[PDB]
């Protein structure tokens, strides 16, 4: 269910970095680790926020009505 | 609860400030008491943290699979390369004061579950509501606004406290209470009550 | 089956249970707008008052101690010592 | 796994081989070598507790079929592969577990009963029990707003679909005496 | 408005048994071989070591809430370096022509052995401990 | 069962509980909502109308409000509906069902209720959020913890009812429980773990904090105490400030293994005039132990004062810790590199021993001990061999643990943890066991299909060599089997005990101490002619030492004998005032002689009763204390001579023995019972208050001494049981409870046996005859 | 849900004990506390 | 459902004044000032400054219960010195330093590029 | 076995002694055996100790026993408590079980027995033979919702 | 100048690592906290939902909206609705944004914060603007729609603070260290052998001199100099969080002074 707006822990807006993150993975062919750091996510409170997210919405959208 | 048989209810929430903090400015989402560890020998819990920390840092899925050659060392070795004390401790400052905490603390990320059964779903509390038609005694369950069971065992305690009056007030004035008329010759409730 | 004020063997000292019932019963009377035989240094709670009516041995109540045979002994809250 | 020593080129060996695995992984990537193929080409067998009585089983294949010709002091201690008899080898000890316990990280560094408790609580955890929870009308349903796959996984969670429908969050915890609350 | 005991001591041993800011000192007395001393000292605020010449003083003067500065320009039994306050508890007969005493400085302990102190030593709480150089 | 003796009552409430460190021991946090529901029928009285009317105006949905107004006729004006709910002029005589307010007395209990302590009265404290909030040191009596437990609350409805709760069932009143005749509430978790640290000699505090800590203690006399140090920096010690919590007049001597009024190990304990002189403060001092600062503070200053002692100690220590911090991590379970080496091989030899036994046994060389199968003896050896192994690898680990090691750090406080925990978490876990035997051959002649038939080696039968740290299939499975055996009898040892708990309760139910100090059941049939055989209440008792049983014959003499007719064994003239003018007095020796002849009768008498030679027996009135409580209440100097007359002491002690009493009939029979029920205590009394002792051991004075006597008397009289005390139940439970704590050298013990007994079975499994 | 679908019940000498032969077939840990402990198993 | 509104943390309700000054009873020239809808931030800052004044014999503070946002400052000053003054001064000395920091920061912030 | 023993010099010393533990009982005949000290022979089978040495002894063992159950667990319980039990179990001259076969037969009112295992029946055999319940048991006043001879209800209060 | 003095090291739109020296730890902290919790800000604190054919719940979406950072520089001239004499809200105490999104294409339409549309009259004050630091310029991913899903909202952003709610925090994360070498001995490190070889070394050490072996323990020294860094969500420029922080704290103090007076 969608990328958390802001990190539970510290509050660093994070919801505006999901797509960026994904791209860095697929095309830039980077490892989750660096991809994160490049997105400015340097502390672990803010790294688990994205690294762990399970974008379930993409599966809820396949339900027609 | 963690994933290691260690459940616990919240006891209070603190806002970011009042919380102890990391020099990096990181603060905990949750704080558990060290005392719930020596006895439960639930070490993996500790380990998992060591691991989950390193992992989040290096964006690597932490492998806490059972029978593997994964050591607390190999991990501590990895976490240091990450500029952190090899065990999970991290100097922390007291939110109120800002001063340093004389005792470094085990700080890291740990998978925690949100169990069902939440206070508000339990808080029942009655003060004389509906009673059973058959026994004229308070009804069961809170969905029905019933009463709490002052069963056998509780009674014994009261008896033990020598609090005679209270007892009577509990097994009578609250719950069953009824006035009956009796024949002064054959102690049977066979006296027709015509009150008027 | 009564027992003269003499030949009295029961405890001179008041039992906790006796004083807790005495305290309760007077506290209750006090809660019912009953005369107070003490001077309130500014007390309002019946019990707290009744406690002070005892601390100044001014509670007109007597305890009847039934023995196990049927007999008994009447002791007055004035007599009974309240150490506890 | 079966072990029949029939192997001219040295000692007793498991019938399966690296060869067959590339063939197995071959099929994964395409997502023709099934599990029944291993079963048919006789590289595996189905054993019940009764037949179990008559067999010798090696735990790890590797660590149990090399010849004894320094040891990491932090690794646990294991005895030895004393047996010129192995007829089978365990697919993988972690398999002695089942669904519930399967989600415990390092339950092999945990006091016995605490593993049983956790297994009973993993069933009271919240999360998305099904991607279609919105289209199902049933007596009570509890769903987590932002489920997170655990930073600490088990090579057996991949099959239990845990990472896909996680139940729990990855909170930053601190074991410390604070307000005494 | 008094003083109750003066004496230079020679430190024979300094023991830090699993404490990092405290050491239990045992120094003998220069002059009268009869007198010996056992004391707990905060080695963090007042280091000590192998054979030091320590000057000791007891007294009971320079109990109303404690105050601090201002008098930084007033009284000053600060003719020493290290100073403590405490409550003495037991006076004992080491037997023979010797007698000892026990003081507790909020847990920091001291036992004094001698004899002429029967008079010079108090019998109550009051008791400051002064040390210098 | 479920309608007559057990009913569902009104005015009850239940929720989750959680600890609250800023709540008083005897209070209870009631979540506003619950308070707004539970009510209390208060009658209108000139001493209240103002508050009452004011509340009635507040209505049923603002806390200090009310619901319902009852009138003369018996009508119920419902305050939430009622054109006239904003009207209503209260009339003296009416009733105003009000919300539960602060300080109300309420019965709070946690189930199962197998105690009195399971149900106690607490002062109400309405607070936000929705969980009952309770003081931690109220934890154990109810046996709660905050992992989810829910608790029940009941509200007294009658003015009497309330009184009955606040005067008999109040938490204060229950600190010293009669069952274990010791206190039943200590200091735990943080407060305990901390208080210790806060105490270390190495622990000092300065101004800013001190001033806060002091203020933190509510009963502070605002008088900043002078620093232990005034030198380069004015520093206070931990003890220093904690002592503020301890009130005045509290004394406490201890002495652990190496204590010595200079306790180099900051050992034992010494508290005088409510000032902690020496010794680290941990479980033994502040735990819920017998000698405990709590047992003493309850007995000396009063239940309430001691009730407060808790919060204070807590508030201070908690704060201090809130700022010192404390934690634990894997690190705390890691042992010195060379250690794991020494450990791993420590086991390596245990295995070789087992192996060397095994080969011996297989050669038929073994010599079977009597009564055991060569097979039995074999097993027993290996099991012993392996246990020791575990225990030494464990000990080996415990030594590394630096005082800075948090785990060890809690173990030292006694706040959680024990050897075992360390030993298993750090070194070898141990030999698993099911049904008292090492893992069985579920498979034919083998443990698992991973071993060869016939293999009694340790690995094979359940010896988990690894540590929870290193990590443990076979081992797993095995350890699992035992694990299960445990969980199972766990479920059993609960029901079986629950049942016993009742049969005991029904059986004795109606037994109580009547007004003639007798103990009879409903019928009147006497059961005990004097309760507990001394008609003394269990709570008012403590383990005292009968100084006349032990010691060589010479020491018994060097101690009590006074022979004025003997220059070498007379009372030196420094002790007594009449020292010189006594030497020789024959009329005085006749007494000392009479006193000394008695002490010797007692020695024989006691050694007759307590064959063991055991001199520590629970008796009312801790005499030792009274003495210490004279030692400094009259400032007694051990330098000048007493003003005591040998007649004073001797005749005084004697006389004291006449005014103890437990019965007051003027007849022979009863006058003889009374003598019996006091014999022992008196023995204690005589051995303690002996001429030498009084004079040589604790330089009393006619004044102090004279006081000590008047004192004992009163206390004694206070230690007597009160007619009404329902001993029937009180006992039943006192046995049922510690029974439900039982869950596990070849005899039938534990629950099963207790069951065997109570049922009066004839088919006992472990019979035996023990001959001498 | 997975765990429910993989459950086992045993009605009614020692049956709740985890047993040697169980290795490989039934989960050594997963089982309810008290009441039906050891009786309800999980493959 | 038993949770109090967040704003009760910084908004005085009815019959609540920012300060209450009761004279301590144990010591002389002592006063216990209770603060309302204020937490550690102020409490500790004022406690610390109040301890710079050499005419101040005592000064501590406490939030008796986390649930509620209020605290107590205790003050004892040298005969003739009114703690309320001892309080006034402190708050000022505090504001002044604050202003200062405000400036000096703003200065530096301007010499910065980025 | 370990046994402390007064030494000629006064102090208690440890004089170990041989003792035979048995795996089977027959008290009646073993005391008589020579060599053994019949003064000390013992057995955990209180019943047997009863039948052979009298009941006052039986009470002893009965306690000696219970005690061991509770203390083998490190736990302590004040004497009086267990005392009362044993005694209550021992006043009727015999060994009366805490089972129904023992104390519910006791001689008590019908209602008490009612609150334990054989209600129905107990009340019939009670009706048949017109039993009169004093109503002085706590369990019965609880059934009638009245105060009982408990702390608060032992003494009566009057003007 | 007078006491308290800074020394910025780093600086940008988001961070401000700086040395704050010659101040009391008490203050360093009070400052730190206040930054975290009492600096005001504008944030959606009320969502009126017209249509939500989405896969997400109303309040679930509403929650996220609240979290979306909004411009807040001129927040000092926007009132607290609770103080505005209007009934509910107005353009004197609020800022109303509209969100309307329709799943048009069969290729999943995403909904960003860049789609909020200020409807109220800003009154020429820089206030309430979906803050965007994205690269592509799509501040925050609010929601996603399918074939023909609708989402029609209307939010009312109000003035608030981290205390009523964390959404109102402008600060994000604040680093804070003092006495990099433990000269002050305000801690007792946990070791296995060398507490110096096991515990890392903070960048901040480089900015301070070591302990000098045999030097005694400095028992009189207190905490001076603090090495902080304020991260900034962005509703406010970093410089401001520091200033407004300092300001607010300063006002808090003043109000107690003003208190005695009215007393
Ligand atoms: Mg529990
Ligand atoms: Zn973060
Ligand atoms: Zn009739
Ligand atoms: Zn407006």
């Amino acid at each position: 269910m969608i990328v958390p707006v802001r990190c539970f822990s510290c509050g660093k807006v994070v919801g505006d970095k999901w797509e960026s993150y994904l791209n860095l993975l697929q095309e830039d062919e980077l490892d989750e680790g660096t991809a994160l750091s490049r997105l400015g996510l340097k502390r672990y409170c803010c790294r688990r926020m994205i690294l762990t997210h399970v974008d379930l919405i993409e599966k809820f959208l396949r339900y027609n009505p | 609860a963690s994933r290691h048989g260690q459940k616990g209810t919240i006891g209070i929430t603190y806002r970011r400030e009042d919380m102890p903090f990391t020099a990096e400015g990181i603060v905990p989402d949750l704080i558990i008491n060290p005392h719930a560890i020596p006895s439960r020998m639930t070490v993996a819990h500790l380990i998992e943290c060591l691991l989950s920390k390193v992992a989040a840092l290096s964006g690597n899925e932490g492998d806490a699979s059972p029978f593997t050659d994964i050591t607390v060392e190999g991990i501590s070795k990895l976490l240091r390369e990450h500029g952190y004390q090899s065990r999970g401790f991290e100097v922390m400052y007291n939110g109120h004061t800002g001063k340093k905490l004389m005792a470094q603390i085990f700080f890291g990320p740990t998978y925690y579950q949100r169990l069902r059964h939440m206070v508000d779903d339990k808080i029942h509390a009655r003060a004389r509501g509906p009673m059973q038609v058959l026994t004229r005694q308070p009804v069961e369950g809170r969905s029905r606004d019933g009463g709490l069971r002052f069963g056998e065992m509780e009674r014994d305690c009261m008896i033990a406290h020598g609090a005679a009056s209270f007892l009577k007030e509990r097994l009578m004035e609250a719950s069953d209470a009824f006035r009956v008329h009796i024949c002064g010759i054959c102690g049977l409730m066979t006296v027709i009550a015509k009150l008027n | 089956k009564a027992i003269p004020k003499d030949q009295r063997a029961t405890t001179p000292y008041m039992t906790k249970y006796e004083r807790a019932r005495i305290l309760g019963t007077r506290a209750l009377q006090i809660s019912m707008n009953a005369p107070v035989f003490v001077d309130l240094e500014g007390e309002t709670d019946p019990l707290r008052i009744a406690m002070k009516e005892l601390a100044e041995k001014k509670i007109p109540l007597v305890i009847r101690r039934y023995l196990p045979d049927g007999s008994f002994e009447d002791w007055s809250v004035e007599e009974l010592i309240v150490d506890l | 796994f079966i072990v029949e020593d029939d192997e001219s080129l040295g000692h007793k060996e498991l019938k399966v081989r690296k060869g067959h695995i590339a063939k197995l992984m071959a099929t994964e990537y395409q997502d023709e070598y099934t599990w029944s193929s291993l079963l048919n080409e006789g590289l595996v067998e189905y054993i019940d507790a009764e037949e179990e009585e008559s067999i010798l089983i090696a735990m790890q294949p590797e660590d149990l079929e090399p010849a004894e010709a320094d040891v990491d002091p932090a690794k646990r201690i294991r005895v030895s592969h004393h047996a010129t008899t192995f007829t089978h080898c365990e697919i993988h000890p972690s398999m002695i577990l089942g669904v519930a316990a399967s989600i415990i990280p390092f339950p092999d560094h945990n006091q016995s009963p605490r593993n049983t408790y956790q297994s009973a609580m993993g069933k009271q955890a919240m999360g998305v029990f099904l991607t279609n929870y919105n289209v199902r009308m049933d007596t009570m349903a509890n769903i987590l707003y932002y489920p997170q796959k655990p930073l600490g996984t088990t090579r057996a969670m991949e099959y239990l679909k845990f990472r896909e429908l996680p139940a729990g969050q990855n909170a930053i915890v601190a074991i410390a005496c604070y307000s005494g609350y | 408005s008094n003083t109750l005991f003066d004496d230079i001591f020679q430190v024979s041993e300094v023991d830090p048994g699993r404490y990092n800011k405290v050491c239990r000192i045992e120094a003998a007395s220069t002059t009268q071989d009869q007198c010996k001393l056992t004391l707990d000292i905060n080695v963090e605020l007042f280091p000590v070591a192998a054979q030091d010449s320590l000057t000791v003083t007891i007294a009971s003067s320079l109990t109303r809430s404690w105050r601090p500065p201002q008098a930084g320009d007033r009284s000053l039994a600060d003719d020493y370096d290290y100073v403590m306050y405490g409550t003495a508890y037991k006076f004992e007969e080491v037997s023979k022509d010797l007698i000892a005493v026990y003081y507790s400085f909020g847990g920091l302990l001291m036992r004094l052995e001698g004899n002429y102190r029967n008079l010079n030593n108090l019998k109550q709480e009051n008791a400051y401990l002064l040390i210098r150089r | 069962r479920g309608n007559l003796m057990g009913k569902r009552v009104d005015f009850s409430a239940r929720t989750v509980i959680s600890g609250d460190p800023n709540l008083e021991l005897d209070q209870v946090g009631v979540p506003k909502s619950i308070a707004k529901t539970l009510t209390y029928p208060e009658v209108v009285t000139p001493y209240n109308i103002d508050r009452l009317t004011q509340l009635v105006r507040n209505g049923p949905n603002e806390h200090p409000g009310a619901k319902y107004v009852i009138r003369d006729s018996g009508d119920r004006i419902d305050l939430r509906y009622s054109k006239r709910a904003g009207d209503i002029q209260l009339q003296y005589g009416w009733k105003v069902e009000r919300h539960i307010m602060d300080n109300d007395p309420v019965l709070f209990n946690r189930q199962p209720s197998l105690h009195k302590m399971s149900m106690m009265a607490h002062r109400v404290k309405v607070i936000p959020y929705s969980t009952f909030r309770l003081n931690l040191s109220v934890t154990s009596p109810y046996n709660a913890d905050f992992d989810g437990d829910e608790m029940n609350l009941h509200v007294p409805q009658s003015e009497e009812t309330r009184a009955e709760l606040s005067q008999l069932c109040a938490v204060p009143l229950q600190i010293v429980s009669p069952q274990s005749n010791k206190p039943c509430m200590g200091i735990v978790q943080d407060t305990l773990c901390g208080i210790r640290k806060l105490t270390l000699r190495d622990t000092f505090i300065e101004l800013d904090q001190v001033l806060n800590m002091l203020y933190w203690v509510p009963d502070w006399d605002g008088v900043i105490p002078t620093p232990a140090i005034i030198k380069p920096k004015p520093l206070w010690s931990g003890k220093q400030i904690l002592s503020v919590a301890i009130p005045n007049g509290i004394h406490l001597q201890r002495f652990d293994e190496g204590t010595t009024l200079l306790s180099p190990k900051d050992n034992g304990m010494l508290i005088i005039d409510g000032q902690i002189i020496f010794g680290v403060v941990e479980k033994k001092t502040v735990g819920s132990s017998n000698g405990g600062l709590i047992h003493v503070v309850t007995r000396e200053k009063g239940p309430q004062v001691c009730a407060k002692l808790f919060g204070n100690i807590q508030k201070v220590v908690n704060f201090w810790l809130l700022h010192n911090g404390f934690s634990t991590g894997i690190g705390d379970t890691i042992a010195d590199g060379p250690t794991m080496r020494e450990i791993t091989e420590t086991i390596a030899e245990a295995k070789k021993k087992v192996l060397d036994v095994t080969k011996e046994a297989q050669a038929n060389l073994l010599t079977a001990k009597h009564g055991m199968t060569l097979r039995e003896s074999f097993e027993d050896n290996v099991v012993r061999f392996l246990n020791e192994a575990r225990d030494k690898a464990g000990r080996l680990a415990e030594v590394n643990l630096k005082d800075l090691n948090n785990v060890k750090q809690m173990v030292m406080a006694g706040s959680k943890g024990s050897f075992i925990n360390i030993a298993q978490m750090s070194a070898c876990v141990g030999q698993q066991s099911v049904e008292g035997k090492r893992i069985a051959f579920g498979f034919v002649d083998r443990t698992l299909p991973h071993f060869s038939k016939d293999d009694y080696s340790p690995e094979s039968k359940g010896f988990v060599e690894n540590s929870y740290l290193r990590g443990l299939p076979q081992e797993f499975f095995f350890h699992a089997m035992g694990g299960r055996e445990g969980l199972i009898d766990t479920a059993v040892k609960t029901a079986e005990t629950g049942y016993i708990q009742r049969r005991l309760v029904k059986a004795l139910e109606d037994i109580m101490v009547h007004y003639d100090n007798t103990t009879r059941n409903s019928l009147g049939n006497v059961i005990q002619f004097i309760y507990g055989e001394d008609g003394m209440d269990a709570a008012h008792i403590e383990k005292q030492s009968l100084d006349t049983i032990g010691g060589s014959d010479a020491a018994f003499e060097k101690r009590y004998r006074v022979d004025l007719l003997n220059t070498d064994h007379t009372l030196d003239p420094s002790l007594l005032e009449s020292g010189s003018e006594i030497l020789g007095d024959l009329k005085l020796q006749v007494l000392l002689d009479e006193e000394y002849k008695q002490l010797v009768k007692d020695r024989k008498f006691l050694r007759e009763v307590f064959v063991d030679g055991e001199a520590n027996w629970p008796l009312p009135v801790n005499i030792r204390r009274i003495i210490q409580n004279a030692q400094q209440t009259f400032h007694i100097d051990h330098t000048k001579p007493s003003d005591l007359t040998i007649k004073d002491i001797v005749l005084g002690v004697k006389d004291l023995q006449e005014n103890l009493l437990v019965l007051r009939g003027k007849n022979e029979i009863i006058q003889n019972a009374q003598r019996d029920a006091v014999t022992l205590f008196c023995c204690l009394l005589r051995s303690r208050l002996a001429t030498r002792r009084v004079l040589q051991e604790y330089r009393l004075t006619k004044q102090a001494f004279d006081w000590v006597l008047s004192n004992i008397e009163a206390q004694f009289l206070r230690s007597v049981v009160h007619p009404g005390e329902m001993v029937g139940v009180l006992a039943a439970q006192s046995i049922g409870e510690p029974a439900t704590q039982m869950t596990l050298k070849k005899v039938t013990s534990g629950v099963p046996r207790l069951k065997e007994i109570l049922n009066v079975a004839k088919n006992m499994k472990t019979p035996s005859l023990t001959v001498y | 849900t997975l765990s429910h679908l993989r459950r086992t019940n045993t009605p009614i000498a020692k049956p709740r004990q985890l047993h040697n032969t169980h290795w490989g077939l039934v989960c050594p840990a997963e089982t309810p506390e008290g009441q039906a402990c050891g009786l309800v198993k999980n493959l | 459902m038993n949770a109090p509104d967040r704003f009760e943390l910084f908004l005085l309700g009815e019959g609540e004044s920012k300060l209450k000054i009761d004279p301590d009873t144990k010591a002389p020239n002592a006063v216990v000032i209770t603060f309302e809808k204020e937490d550690h931030t102020l409490g500790n800052l004022i406690r610390a400054e109040l301890l710079n004044d050499r005419k101040v014999l005592f000064a501590a503070y406490k939030v008796e219960h986390p649930f509620f946002a209020r605290f107590k400052l205790r003050i004892q000053t040298t005969e003739g010195y009114d703690p309320k003054d001892a309080l006034k001064n402190a708050c000022n000395s505090i504001i002044n330093k604050l202003g200062a920091l405000k400036t000096n920061f703003e200065t530096e912030w301007n010499l910065q590029t980025l | 076995y370990d046994r402390k023993v007064p030494s000629p010099t006064g102090e208690y010393v440890k004089e170990p002694e041989w003792v035979l533990e048995t795996d089977g009982v027959n008290l009646s005949e073993v005391m008589t055996v020579p060599g053994i000290d019949p003064t000390r022979i013992y057995t955990n089978s209180f019943i047997d100790i009863m039948e052979v040495l009298g009941i006052e002894a039986g009470r002893a063992a009965l306690y000696k026993e219970v005690y061991n159950v509770i203390a083998s667990d490190g736990s302590y319980v004040n004497y009086r408590h267990m005392a009362l039990l044993v005694d209550v179990m021992t006043t009727q001259g015999g060994l009366t079980s805490v089972t129904r076969h023992g104390f519910n037969r006791s001689n008590t009112g019908a209602l008490m027995r009612c609150s334990f295992e054989e209600t129905v029946e107990i009340l019939f055999e009670a009706g048949a033979s017109a039993e009169l319940d004093d109503c002085r048991g706590v369990s019965e006043n609880v059934i009638l919702g009245q105060m009982a001879p408990i702390g608060t209800g032992a003494f009566d209060v009057m003007i | 100048e007078e006491g308290p003095q800074v020394k910025i090291r780093e600086a940008s739109k988001d961070n401000v690592d700086f040395i704050l020296s010659n101040v009391d730890l008490a203050m360093a902290n009070s400052l730190r906290r206040v930054m975290i919790a009492e600096i005001p800000t504008l944030a959606i604190d009320s969502v009126e939902v017209e249509t939500n054919t989405t896969v997400l719940a109303d309040e679930f979406i509403a929650h996220r909206l609240g979290l979306i950072p909004l411009q807040s520089m001129d927040i000092e001239q926007l009132e607290y609705s609770r103080d505005c004499f209007c009934e509910d809200h107005c353009d004197k105490c609020s800022v109303v944004l509209t969100l309307q999104a329709f799943g048009e294409s069969e290729s999943t339409t995403n909904v960003y914060s860049k789609d909020l549309v200020i409807v109220s009259n800003l009154m020429g004050r820089n206030i309430g603007h979906p803050i965007i630091q994205d690269k592509e310029g799509n501040g925050v991913l609010i929601c996603k729609l399918r074939k023909g899903q609708e989402l029609k909202l209307t939010c009312v952003a109000k003035k608030g603070i981290a205390k009523e709610h964390a959404k109102w925090g402008p600060a994000a994360a604040i680093e804070f260290e003092y006495d990099p070498w433990n000269k002050l001995k305000h801690t007792d490190y946990w070791y296995e052998q060398d507490s110096a070889k096991e515990w890392p070394q903070s960048k901040n050490c480089e900015y301070e001199d070591p302990p000098n072996e045999g030097d005694p323990f400095d028992y009189k020294a207190q905490a001076d100099t603090f090495y902080m860094n304020v991260e900034s969500v962005g509703s406010i420029p970093v410089d401001q969080v520091v200033v407004r922080g300092i300001d607010t704290l300063q006002k808090k103090v003043a109000s107690i002074l003003l208190a005695l007076t009215q007393m």
